């Protein structure tokens, strides 16, 4: 599939964001490093939040098509509406 | 039978290496685990040469070990059946010769050996030898010989010699 | 089920390239020197010290660009890798040697060419 | 189904 062209949509979707925020706040609590500062946050679902609301999050998010294809956005690629 | 080739392996990064270096940690890691191993399939690994590719992490569901699959030629040493190879004898017996082709140990039974050769404990060094003393085999010497059988032992191969026919012998 | 005297490899080792005792030897000293360098590293393992003192054993050249011209000339003649690296491995001295060594040549080539090829082998070998 | 029908990879050149 040629990313020069993306047919899906540019916001993140309700179910992206939910499961990215889940899984990098796995990983923050796992004692990844952390992209953004931070003031006082210990828990790993604010970090995560701030890191999606700073468009720091690394992680790739691999939509599949229905005829098996797959398109590759970045979080940070992606529109965050909530 | 040495091959260069190229191999699949994945690697579950416990997560304190995530950040800057990264890479250099997973190059490091696959050194540290495929070298020194040995598979039934691909014979000996002797080393990693080069790293082609790295794949994207893959965050497994829970345990949150993300996952890497690495692409990646190597050397690797393989012997087939009917293979003549150049061996080192290391250490001799009544029941035969235990030679040593580089990672691999290989074996030439008495019978292997052939009718010539008598066993002489009593030589300074154990050595095998004809009556006439003309071809003497002992511990260091270079010989040729067939590799007649190969077997897998917990992902080790271990090899059987042959010396019977022509050229083959001491070197 | 694999012989490699009736040249019958598994399907894993066509496209594989083979390598010279000589090779492997260049590599693994090259190997030993990025291990002797850059600390904080692991030790070789003791199968790649076997492995790099039987190819240093047997190593037939003693130069890269000998080795590199050894497998050019071979390989400008029709044979498979793993009798190129066969050959390159024991530089038989007569064509009844390579015959005897390396069943899979029956018929292939005439005695006398594949002599000549021989004492190109030879002749490309280097002094120790 | 919802937050299982996509994948997710980890970005090597954005954890700089």
């Amino acid at each position: 599939q040629a990313n020069q062209k993306r047919i899906t949509t540019p916001y993140m979707t309700k179910y992206e964001r939910a499961r990215v925020l889940g899984t990098r706040a796995l990983q923050i609590a796992m004692c990844a490093p952390v992209m953004v500062e931070l003031e006082g946050e210990t828990d790993p679902l604010l970090i995560a939040m701030k890191e999606l609301k700073a468009r720091k999050i690394p992680i790739i998010i691999r939509r599949y098509l229905p005829d098996g294809s797959y398109e590759d956005w970045g979080v940070d690629e992606l529109i965050i509406s909530d | 039978m040495f091959y260069h080739i190229s191999l699949e392996h994945e690697i579950l990064l416990h997560p304190r290496y995530f950040g800057p270096n990264l890479l250099n940690t997973v190059k490091q890691k696959l050194f540290t685990e495929v070298e020194g191993t040995c598979t039934g399939k691909y014979g000996f690994v002797i080393a990693v040469t080069t790293i082609d590719n790295i794949g994207a992490g893959v965050i497994q569901p829970g345990r949150g070990f993300v996952l890497y699959p690495v692409k990646y030629k190597a050397i690797v040493f393989r012997p087939f059946k009917g293979e003549v190879v150049d061996a080192v004898v290391t250490q001799v017996n009544k029941v035969g010769l235990f030679t040593e082709i580089g990672p691999m140990s290989c074996f030439i039974s008495r019978h292997s050996i052939p009718s010539e050769m008598e066993f002489d404990p009593n030589s300074n060094p154990p050595c095998y030898k004809t009556m006439d003393e003309d071809i003497v085999i002992q511990q260091d010497d270079e010989i040729r010989l067939k590799i007649v059988g190969t077997r897998v032992d917990k992902n080790d191969i271990f090899a059987i010699g042959s010396l019977m026919d022509d050229y083959l012998g001491l070197v | 089920e694999e012989d490699a005297s009736q040249l019958i490899f598994p399907k894993e080792f066509e496209t594989a390239e083979t390598l010279l005792n000589s090779e492997v030897h260049m590599l693994l000293e090259h190997r030993k020197q990025q291990n002797e360098s850059a600390e904080d590293e692991q030790e070789l393992s003791e199968v790649f010290m076997k492995t790099l003192n039987y190819t240093a054993r047997f190593s037939r050249f003693k130069n890269r660009e000998t080795i590199a011209s050894v497998r050019s000339l071979l390989l400008q003649k029709k044979l498979h890798k793993f009798e190129l690296a066969c050959l390159a491995n024991l530089c038989p001295e007569t064509a009844e040697e390579s015959k005897a060594l390396i069943p899979s040549l029956e018929g292939r080539f005439e005695d006398e060419e594949l002599q000549q090829i021989l004492d190109d082998i030879q002749t490309k070998r280097s002094f120790q | 189904a919802g937050t299982g029908c996509f994948d997710l990879l980890l970005d090597a050149e954005k954890c700089k």
